[PDB]
């Protein structure tokens, strides 16, 4: 039986107000926030949780402002409203930038995405763990008021004819939901079900943030400059609460009184592994991308997956019967190329203007620089032998260093010869690259070491950007930029194929996944795929894509049976395993091979 | 762009207007047919909007359908 008052937050910070008649006003002493506005707390702990739109980011801190920590710091965009889940000790949040409703748990672990699919622009959101449903506010072009299972289940939309509503608080107790209406500039309640929709008052100036505690509804108007109080059935008793209050966004009413109530998630976190959401009792939830084992209760990563970033971002995606989400990779300017290791399961890209190329897990937490300053250009993993291939667009090389750092040295050079794309294939011995000669492009073929140098194709190019292969069915493919077209052709150079001419506007990144051939497409703004079932769609909409590359399960055994697999076959340099089946080893254009026929 | 930071409504491209969103102006999407656009009660209500709407469009006209308003011709 402790004290009940009211929390609000000003954009500069959050503010804590007695429902006294005319009490004091202190803030909640936070660091660091700039633009404030979705708030709500946790009882049990004592914990205060909010919204900074200007950073960006959901933290959380104690009342008495210790243990600040940013509980999301990536993927958003206007997180406008956010509600907590006590009993599954879960958080709760809509972007309406991104269109999003996620989850995660209360510290930021396991996030996920609830609902995103035919979605406008979620603002509030209130949650009602105890019956296992989440309500909330939609905004854009035809706002209405739907309602969901914890889980994201049984989406509907529960008030249909509504302007855009705000305050979006549950009676836990009456069972009756009460929101402002901006465009209509009146408060309205209903119950659970949507129907029985009663206005309780009519002629406010310019409402925006509420909340009901016992037989009160609380709002802050802007016109009014005010908090103001009435009754949550007549709209009569009207006072004010708080005066000369210069913007006052949303606002709660603190007390154990409304963090009540019991569900299966509150014992244990009901056995589940990551994630424990509510339904109209639980079911075990996962984070984004992994998927849910037979046992209803334990969760498994992702095997085979998506990758492709844009300027500025990583982004992940599976190709399932069922959305993409942001890596969490901080220092990211102008990505360039990407790439992926499965052995160590590491990320590596190449950003432009900083000239160097990088690595880091999925996760962002392993972050180490491979090359620094010359600049580079694309870039491809000799996933055995443990080297990368790259390009310099400024000294106009193929450069070969170690996953570590260490140099290996380079392969080819020569003036005249402007190396740009390049894909690998170590299980047949030969490089496929993008020659960008002045005035006459091509597409180039040679052994890992620069030997065996040929022309595959010098007609019918432009810009060819991209290259990928699919060493299983023994193919190539190339995007050119200029001529707006996918080819493919035997690695050999025979059987030249155009496959799409039609729809394109700027392929710049290419992936083979399974039997199908994914393309970015920069101006046009979408991924596309296409059956080597037709050319479909896979996301429109995206902002600035860069490059893609698809990443499938290695299996161990299987990797190992490759003859570099192991200690790269002797070779001090290069392994090349040729012809029949063996390895050979062979140098780099500054060493030429000894005696032992291992080292140089 | 939209979703770009704008202060003048030809900073904005084709389809678009400056709108501002918080304590900023981004390039927000023009109204189109039946989507609900604001009528200020008091005038005034327009300077305090945080959470500005575009207007209407290209042949469009910010009408009825306590009721609201949409974007009809």
């Amino acid at each position: 039986v402790p004290e009940a008052f009211l929390l609000f937050s000003r954009r500069a910070d959050i503010r804590r107000i007695s429902l006294e008649t005319n009490n004091n006003n202190v803030a909640i002493p936070l660091t660091g926030v700039k633009e404030a506005s979705a708030l709500d707390f946790d009882v049990t702990d004592n914990r205060i949780y909010w919204t900074d739109i200007s950073l960006k980011t959901i933290s959380r801190a104690f009342m008495n402002g210790s243990a600040l920590e940013h509980v999301v710091e990536f993927g958003l965009d206007y997180p406008e409203g956010m509600a907590v889940d006590w009993l599954g000790k879960n958080l709760y949040w809509a972007d309406t930038g991104t269109n999003r409703i996620e989850v995660s748990k209360l510290d930021g672990q396991h996030r996920q995405v609830l609902v995103w699919k035919d979605l406008d622009s979620p603002r509030a959101l209130a949650l009602d763990p105890a019956e296992g449903f989440m309500y909330w506010t939609e905004w854009g072009g035809k706002p209405k008021i739907d309602r969901a299972a914890m889980d994201g289940s049984e989406r509907t939309t529960l008030v249909p004819n509504v302007g855009r509503a705000n305050g979006l608080t549950i009676d836990y107790a009456k069972r009756r939901l009460y929101w402002t209406d901006l465009d209509t500039n009146l408060i309205e309640s209903s119950n659970m079900l949507g129907l029985n929709r009663e206005v309780i008052a009519d002629d406010l100036p310019h409402p925006f943030g509420l909340t009901q505690y016992q037989d009160y509804i609380y709002w802050t108007d802007w016109s009014r400059r005010s908090i103001e109080r009435a009754n949550k059935t007549s709209g009569q008793n009207r006072t004010i609460i708080q005066g000369h209050l210069d913007y006052v966004m949303d606002i709660l009413v603190f007390h154990s009184s409304r963090q009540s109530g019991w569900n299966e998630c509150a014992s244990s976190n009901g056995h589940c592994s990551h994630l424990c959401l509510a339904v109209p009792g639980f079911v075990c939830g996962c984070p984004a991308h992994y998927s849910l084992n037979a046992d209803n209760r334990t969760c498994s990563a992702p095997t085979t997956f998506l990758l492709f970033s844009q300027k500025s971002a990583i982004n992940r995606m599976v190709i399932d019967e069922q959305p993409d989400i942001i890596l969490p990779i901080h220092s990211l300017r102008n990505v360039r190329a990407i790439d992926y290791d499965p052995l160590d399961k590491q990320l590596y890209w190449i950003d432009s203007r900083q000239n160097m190329i990088r690595k880091a897990q999925e996760d962002g937490s392993q972050g180490f620089t491979v090359v620094v300053s010359i600049q580079p250009y694309d870039l491809s993993i000799d996933i055995y032998s443990r080297y990368i291939y790259w390009t310099c667009e400024a000294t106009n090389v193929i450069n070969v260093t170690r996953l570590d750092g260490r140099s290996v040295g380079v392969v080819l050079k020569g003036e005249q010869d402007r190396p740009r794309a390049i894909v690998v294939n170590p299980e047949k011995g030969y490089m496929y690259f993008t020659n960008l000669q002045e005035r006459s492009p091509k597409i180039e073929r040679a052994a890992l070491d620069g030997t065996e140098r040929e022309v595959l194709f010098f007609s019918g190019l432009s810009k060819p950007i991209a290259l990928a292969l699919d060493s299983r069915l023994g193919k190539l493919f190339w995007a050119d930029s200029d001529l707006r077209r996918i080819e493919s052709s035997d690695l050999s150079g025979a059987n030249r194929i155009v496959l799409e001419d039609s729809n394109i506007l700027q392929p710049v990144g290419l992936t083979v996944f399974e039997n199908w051939l994914y393309w970015i497409d920069k101006q046009q703004q979408m991924i596309e795929k296409i059956d080597m079932e037709g050319r479909t769609k896979v996301q429109a909409r995206i902002a600035q894509l860069s490059d893609i590359h698809a990443v499938k399960e290695l299996n161990l055994q299987e990797y190992r049976q490759h003859p570099c697999a192991q200690d790269n076959g002797g070779c001090s340099h290069i392994c090349l395993v040729k012809g029949d089946g063996t390895t050979r080893c062979s140098c780099p254009m500054h060493l030429v091979l000894l005696q032992d026929e291992l080292s140089c | 762009q939209e979703g770009s930071v704008c202060l003048r409504s030809s900073d904005c491209a084709s389809g678009l207007c400056c709108a501002r969103h918080f304590w900023s102006k981004i390039c927000k999407p023009v109204l189109k047919e039946g989507q609900v656009c604001t009528k200020h009660r008091r005038k005034g209500s327009h300077g305090l909007e945080i959470f500005q709407r575009c207007y209407c469009g290209e042949g469009l006209s910010c009408r009825i359908q306590s009721r609201l308003h949409t974007c009809q011709r």
